[PDB]
């Protein structure tokens, strides 16, 4: 399919494609981080803190 | 040619896109192959 | 029907319309994140 | 120095008079309307 | 109307969508296609607006007090989704409103920019206000989790909203991007007067006097403070203070909860704790 | 008044006082219906009566 | 004296009232101010009446103001009265608000983004009473900066790449020394144009000057200057605004619509 | 010249006659709709 | 009257009527609707 | 009334018209789907 | 008139307007219909 | 004053008609709005009658 | 001269302001009058 | 048939698709906002 | 021509509104809303 | 001192004065209601 | 301000003449108020 | 622009489209079967 | 002494010397009614 | 502005500044009379 | 593949590449550093 | 169209590719050697 290279820039397309796919690899990554079950900066052996005794993280809201 | 490119021009440069497309995707796929066995999503 | 490239330019049409999937895309993704029943990266 | 005649000077101010004149008519029985309703002094 | 010489300019085309059919002016406005899609999203976004002022917050708080009425965020119970009408769904409709009538008005300007054949630096200055808003409202509650970040549209509540956020980092002058914002609102402000005052004052010169030259404007500032940054760098200092006021204002607000959890005294301590001292 | 009322209209525009009166007088009439609205003796939808 | 004046009212509240009536008629004068361009209002309210009714909307116009021109040019009113001028265009449609198709050439109509004022027919003076807007030729003292190319040699090519001539000269402001136009040798019958440094792209790798504004054969059509040494206010505008008309006729493309 | 709209007396005699008759039955139609408005629930 | 159209333009006229009763008609529903006495959506 | 069109041109009018009946009926329906005793997606 | 239309034009867009108009009062009517018959409002 | 007509002969009697009518109405409004906000002349919220 | 306006111009305005302004007034006195009888201030 | 003659008929359709796609997408919103017909759940 | 487009637009339509009350039997049948 | 108009525009020196008045007017009027000693519309 | 001595006798004639009249209600409220409530 | 190239865009366009709508349902499918949403 | 008005200019000299004056007077009459001792509006 | 016209300002200001002073001493007497400060 | 050189030119894609793999360098090591998990600097 | 030759971007392209293989060897050993000391999966 050379059609969309003679009416796309081979250097701005892959200025462009090069940028979003960089872009959506951080974003992608970012929304690993963003939830702990993929969170793999906390450790291979990470293990939540165990709250006993009535503890409670987070004070009470609504 | 809206760019500049002739037919031979544009054809040699979509043969390489493929083939680092094709580099690009099949690195892809292992990442998410082994991606899958470190701790699956599904 | 065939003959609609005339009137609308290909490459602008192309364009848009990648454009409207892609953000399409991305908001059923987030959408699907949004709601807990659907969110696979949890569990 | 505004283009207005002698005429229409005197023509537009009898109309606004009673064009006047009728929506004081009106406001003037809506008040006693509304004093009968609900006097305020 | 139109004014006097306006008549020259009112020429068909330069329309991004929509060509001939909304390529019209209503009055002094020039409408185009983004002129009807502008009109009908404040339009519901106006009508929403009161609509939720008519249903209040509940029936006994409810006020037409322009000060008191206030259109809420959902509760961040609700994250990312969608919240019903009467809880905070009201805001999400009314928001997609004024996303809509904003970058539509941004887009029409875009248009009477193509028309007048002039640059098109105010759609673009706009859009750092719009980029403002979209931090506020989208931005923000997004990197936070909660539809129920963003602040709720009412002329007095949206000022509490303000100040609570303010004070969820204990000080908030200490943000750091917050001083550089404020910094480019003073200097902006600072730099309006010197400029409305520097062509008054040669357009408008003692009695008896005529009008005074480029050269006295910068002989003028010369003479105060050693420089005279120029008539058409005036216009390039007062936009780049304009803007950046507003960029290290959606900095400073985007940075507070998604960056920065602690109170913003407590992020100099990068700088106290130096081995320096 | 004498019958010299009529020369106002060579003073000021029929058509802007026309404008302007109207849009005073709908102003005006919104203003007093509202303040009345606001308070509890003539608010005459919140009274209760009938 | 007290905070409090009635039972409800305080100082506080009439100083915020107080404020009000002060902004409101600082507002009456800013609009005042405003509609000493352009007004009374062209509109067909006007045109159907034949000019009975002036449109100027509220607040109605000011007394005319003086300013009095340096090197006794002329005393200017704001407030001025214009001749009527009749636009090279014809409308699209015929209800009110349509816009107009411009006639002939568009390039050449003289309307829309290429329209333009007659500005006074003299030029902008220095402080010393010399003209500002001058060639590098007679601002002899004036020259480029070290670190900067020097426009002079430089290739113009147009919105398509086509070339369309040479920087002959550089025109720059006297008072406040900064370059305003790129004269151009036209290499199509060697006549000389100006180009405005607000349509010029320069590309410094290459030294050449790129205009988007118009394609290279419209550079035969750029009005040109009386006095090769000088240019008058009306010649000013007339030259830009014929490159701007550039930025919606030079392509079929840029009348738009996108899609 | 004209009047102040550009409109003769024929002009302004048939536009407030179409005009007078649509607003006599706008305000038919209010009437109707505050006599019903008044059954369905009193105000005064 | 009649001659109130040489004062006022029909055109403008009716627009700004119309506008003005649209709003207004808009500005009693809601009026209604915000007091519970005649809110008639309550039930 | 053949003669409002000689009035109002059909080319603002049409679509002033439609896009006004379009936010009326957005308005009055969520107008609905904010009143309790209206909203027929409670279940 | 001040639109451009001639009252021939006027007319027979009148003619389409109104007949659009009517089928779409006649819809909205039955619509109420319904609503009424769903949930009554008064 | 013998001769008070002359002050027409340095200011418009057109924009001093605009100007009066335009000041004696807000100061009519300001007037009632202070007496509204005195508990004493208040006439809508005295409960007279 | 100053307002465009002649001595006699002025002459005939002045008489009608006057006698407007007196009527005006005169309304005014009633209305406080009224309001004096029906709730003084001083 | 006679509407293609005030409104182009190449315009309409993007406003038509434009206008299509937004209502859609605000009408799923809105059963996403009501538990009752929120499927993602 | 205004016929001969209005001869596809309206073609069109039909199919849109088909599918669109195949949609809303289907909801009705998932979850009756009346 | 009738040559006190000779570098005092009548018609500026006049308005002036009279807007001065109007608020120093305001002014006393004010203090006075601030007073509750000269409050005049207390009861 | 281009006013001549001709033009500047009396509008100052009738200025002082106002400003009496003016003065002279002044002097009648500030009576009457301090008969209501002196100040001093 | 010609219906030579008219013509041909169309074949790519809807092969495009048919082959993005194929995979689009083999994707809805499989969602299916993970977590079905009725 | 005469000869001071051939510097200063008679008609920027009074306005200035009217603006000062009355800020000076507005001035100290605040001033004396912020002081109790001298408060004339006090009733006492 | 000229010379004779100085003679002529400053007579008119020396008349108008002594009027301005009697009136203020006259205040201040009565000032000192109601209330003294000193 | 070579070809790639003849459109991006290769000086302003060697410094800006060697200051983005600079920059994500820093970057990693930063975010390693402030997570507890890989933070190697406490001992 | 930048000016370098097909020859001349042989020779670029040449000593890039055997530049970034050493890059990464040198980042692919990093790595392994971080894996040994400590598992980050
Ligand atoms: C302290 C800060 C805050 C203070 C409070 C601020 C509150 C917010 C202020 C909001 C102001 C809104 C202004 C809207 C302008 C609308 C256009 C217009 O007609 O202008 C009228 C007027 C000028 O009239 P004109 O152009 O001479 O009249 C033309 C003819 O009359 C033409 O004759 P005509 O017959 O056409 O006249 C009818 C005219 C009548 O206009 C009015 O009645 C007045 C409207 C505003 C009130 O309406 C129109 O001209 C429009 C025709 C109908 C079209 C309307 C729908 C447009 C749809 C297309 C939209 C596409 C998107 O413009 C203004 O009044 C501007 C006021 C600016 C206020 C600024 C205060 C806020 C900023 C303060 C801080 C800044 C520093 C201060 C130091
Ligand atoms: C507080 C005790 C009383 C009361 C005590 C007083 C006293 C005392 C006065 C008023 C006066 C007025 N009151 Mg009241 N008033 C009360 C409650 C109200 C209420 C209300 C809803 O509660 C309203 C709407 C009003 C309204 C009015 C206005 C009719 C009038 C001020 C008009 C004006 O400023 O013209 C100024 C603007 C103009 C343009 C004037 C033009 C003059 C022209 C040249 C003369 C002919 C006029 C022409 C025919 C147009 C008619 C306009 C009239 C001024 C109405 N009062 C309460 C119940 N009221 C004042 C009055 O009597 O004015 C007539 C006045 O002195
Ligand atoms: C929730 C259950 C499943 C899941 C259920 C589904 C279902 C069901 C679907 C997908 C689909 C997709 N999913 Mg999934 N998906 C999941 C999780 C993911 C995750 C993740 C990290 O968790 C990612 C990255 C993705 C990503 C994807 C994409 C591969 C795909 C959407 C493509 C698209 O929108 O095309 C639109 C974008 C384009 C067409 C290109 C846009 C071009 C650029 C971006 C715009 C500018 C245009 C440019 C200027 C000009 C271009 C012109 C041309 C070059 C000539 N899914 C979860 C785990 N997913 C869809 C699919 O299969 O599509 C093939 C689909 O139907
Ligand atoms: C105590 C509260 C009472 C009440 C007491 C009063 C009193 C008292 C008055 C009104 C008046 C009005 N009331 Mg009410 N009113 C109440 C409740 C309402 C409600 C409601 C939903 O509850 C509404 C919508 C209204 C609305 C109205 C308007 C009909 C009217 C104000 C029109 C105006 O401002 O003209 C301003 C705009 C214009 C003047 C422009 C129009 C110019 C025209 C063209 C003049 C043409 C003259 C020509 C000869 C024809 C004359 C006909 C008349 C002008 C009608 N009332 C309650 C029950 N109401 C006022 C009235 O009666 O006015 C007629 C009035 O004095
Ligand atoms: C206790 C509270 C804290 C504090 C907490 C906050 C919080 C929280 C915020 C700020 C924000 C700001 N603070 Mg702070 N701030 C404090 C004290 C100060 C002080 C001071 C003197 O002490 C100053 C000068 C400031 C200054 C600032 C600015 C840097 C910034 C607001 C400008 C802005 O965001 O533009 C942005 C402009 C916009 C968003 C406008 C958008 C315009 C849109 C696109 C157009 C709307 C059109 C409209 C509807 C038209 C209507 C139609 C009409 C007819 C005209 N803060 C105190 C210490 N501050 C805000 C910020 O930075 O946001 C980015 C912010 O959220
Ligand atoms: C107590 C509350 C009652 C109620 C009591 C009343 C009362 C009382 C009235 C209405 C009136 C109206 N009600 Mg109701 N109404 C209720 C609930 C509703 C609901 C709802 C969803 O609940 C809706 C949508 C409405 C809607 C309406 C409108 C049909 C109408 C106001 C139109 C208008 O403002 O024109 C103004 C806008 C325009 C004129 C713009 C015109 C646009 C075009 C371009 C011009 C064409 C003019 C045409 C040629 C002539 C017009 C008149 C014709 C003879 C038809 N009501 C509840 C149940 N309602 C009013 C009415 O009947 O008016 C007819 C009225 O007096
Ligand atoms: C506090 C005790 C009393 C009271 C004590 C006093 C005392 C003491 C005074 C007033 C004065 C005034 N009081 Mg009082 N006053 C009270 C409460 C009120 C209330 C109220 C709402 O209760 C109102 C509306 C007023 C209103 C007024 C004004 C009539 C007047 C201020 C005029 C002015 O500001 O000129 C500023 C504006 C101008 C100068 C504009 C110029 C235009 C006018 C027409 C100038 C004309 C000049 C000359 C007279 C022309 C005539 C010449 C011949 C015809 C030839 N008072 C209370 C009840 N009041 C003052 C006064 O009497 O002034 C006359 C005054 O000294
Ligand atoms: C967190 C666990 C480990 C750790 C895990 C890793 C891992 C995994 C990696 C590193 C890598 C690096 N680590 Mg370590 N690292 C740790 C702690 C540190 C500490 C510290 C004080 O604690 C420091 C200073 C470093 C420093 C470094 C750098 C040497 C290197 C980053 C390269 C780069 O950014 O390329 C930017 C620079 C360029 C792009 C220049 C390009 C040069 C090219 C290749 C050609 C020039 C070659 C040669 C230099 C010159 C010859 C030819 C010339 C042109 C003349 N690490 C901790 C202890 N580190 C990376 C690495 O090894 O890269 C080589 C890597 O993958
Ligand atoms: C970025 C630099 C600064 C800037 C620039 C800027 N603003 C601009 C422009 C530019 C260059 C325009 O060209 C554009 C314009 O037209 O100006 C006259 C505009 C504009 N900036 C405006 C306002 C504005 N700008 C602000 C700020 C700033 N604008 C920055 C400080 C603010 C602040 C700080 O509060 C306001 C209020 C408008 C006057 C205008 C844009 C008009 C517009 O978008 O019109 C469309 C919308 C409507 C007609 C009505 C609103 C419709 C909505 C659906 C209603 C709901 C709104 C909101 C969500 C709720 C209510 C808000 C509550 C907080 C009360
Ligand atoms: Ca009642
Ligand atoms: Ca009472």
């Amino acid at each position: 399919l050379y059609k969309i290279w003679l009416a796309f820039d081979p250097r701005m397309a892959l200025i462009g494609l090069g940028a979003f796919l960089f872009a959506l690899a951080l974003f992608i990554h970012y929304m690993l981080l963003r939830s702990p079950e993929f969170d793999w900066l906390l450790g291979p052996d990470y293990a939540p803190v165990t709250l006993s005794a009535g503890m409670s993280a987070l004070p009470a809201g609504r | 040619s809206m760019t500049g490119l002739t037919e031979q021009e544009a054809q040699e440069f979509h043969g390489i896109f493929v083939q680092s497309m094709t580099a690009f995707f099949g690195i892809v796929v292992i990442a998410h192959i082994l991606a899958w066995l470190w701790r699956p999503w599904l | 029907m065939h003959k609609i490239w005339q009137i609308f330019d290909p490459r602008r049409t192309l364009v848009a319309l990648f454009g409207f999937l892609f953000v399409l895309g991305l908001l059923i993704h987030f959408i699907l994140l949004s709601s807990p029943a659907f969110n696979w990266l949890s569990g | 120095m505004t283009g207005l005649t002698e005429e229409e000077a005197k023509e537009f101010h009898g109309i606004f008079t009673q064009s006047m004149t009728m929506f004081f008519g009106i406001v003037i029985i809506a008040h006693i309307l509304a004093w009968l309703w609900r006097p305020w002094l | 109307a139109m004014l006097s010489f306006e008549r020259k300019y009112r020429v068909r085309g330069g329309t991004l969508i929509g060509g001939d059919l909304f390529d019209f002016w209503v009055g002094p406005f020039y409408v185009g296609f983004f002129g009807v899609a502008g009109f009908f999203f404040a339009l519901l976004g106006v009508l929403l607006i009161v609509w939720g002022a008519t249903i209040g917050p509940n029936a006994e708080l409810q006020t037409y007090n322009i000060w008191q009425i206030s259109i809420a965020p959902p509760d961040l119970s609700y994250g990312l989704g969608m919240a019903p009408m009467t809880e905070g769904g009201l805001w999400q409709i009314i928001t997609i409103c004024a996303i809509g009538a904003f970058v539509s008005w941004a887009l029409r300007e875009v248009e009477i920019c193509r028309k007048l054949g002039i640059g098109f630096h105010i759609p673009f200055a706009f859009a750092f206000a719009i980029g403002a808003y979209l931090v506020l409202v989208v931005v923000r509650p997004i990197l936070m989790g909660a539809w129920g970040h963003g602040f709720p549209y009412g002329i007095l509540s949206h000022l509490d909203w303000v100040s609570n956020v303010g004070y969820q980092f204990l000080h908030f002058h200490y943000n750091p991007a917050h001083m550089l914002a404020i910094t480019f609102f003073f200097t902006n402000c600072l730099a309006l007067s010197m400029h409305g005052s520097l062509i008054l004052s040669v357009t408008n010169p003692q009695k008896g006097e005529e009008v005074k030259t480029s050269e006295h404007e910068n002989t003028f500032f010369r003479d105060i403070v050693g420089y005279s940054i120029g008539a058409l760098a005036i216009h390039r200092l007062g936009l780049f203070l304009a803007l950046s006021a507003v960029f290290w204002s959606a900095v400073c607000i985007v940075i507070s909860g998604p960056f920065w959890t602690r109170g913003w005294p407590e992020w100099w301590n990068w700088w106290l704790e130096l081995p320096l001292w | 008044m004498s019958p010299d009322l009529w020369k106002i209209w060579l003073l000021v525009d029929p058509r802007r006082i026309l404008i302007a009166v109207f849009a005073f007088l709908t102003v005006l009439g919104l203003a007093i219906h509202m303040i009345l609205l606001s308070t509890a003796e003539f608010n005459w939808l919140e009274d209760g009566v009938p | 004296m007290s905070a409090a004046i009635t039972e409800y009212m305080d100082v506080a509240q009439l100083t915020i009232w107080a404020f009000w009536f002060f902004f409101a008629g600082l507002i009456i004068y800013l609009r005042r101010e405003d509609k000493r361009e352009g007004y009374p209002l062209d509109s067909d309210r006007t045109e159907r009446s034949g000019g009975r009714v002036k449109v100027v909307g509220f607040p109605d116009l000011a007394e005319p103001k003086t300013f009095v021109l340096p090197h006794n040019a002329g005393t200017v009113m704001a407030p001025r009265v214009e001749a009527p001028t009749s636009i090279n265009a014809t409308p699209v449609a015929p209800f009110p608000g349509a816009p107009f198709e411009p006639n002939g050439d568009p390039m050449l109509s003289g309307f829309g983004p290429s329209a333009s004022p007659d500005r006074a027919k003299h030029c902008d003076l220095t402080f010393e009473g010399l003209p500002k807007i001058v060639p590098l030729r007679v601002a002899t003292d004036f020259s480029i900066a070290e670190r900067d190319p020097d426009p002079r040699g430089m290739t113009v090519v147009g919105l398509d790449g086509e070339v369309a001539g040479t920087v002959s000269d550089v025109w720059v402001d006297r008072s406040e020394p900064q370059i305003r136009y790129l004269e151009v040798k036209v290499a199509a019958g060697g006549k000389n144009v100006l180009l405005p440094i607000g349509f010029s792209r320069f590309d410094k790798k290459a030294r050449k000057v790129k205009v988007a504004a118009i394609k290279a054969a419209h550079f035969a059509n750029v009005p040109t200057l009386a006095k090769p040494d000088q240019i008058t206010l009306y010649e000013e505008d007339k030259v830009c605004a014929y490159y701007a008309g550039g930025k919606l006729y030079a392509t079929a493309e840029r009348a738009g619509p996108l899609l």
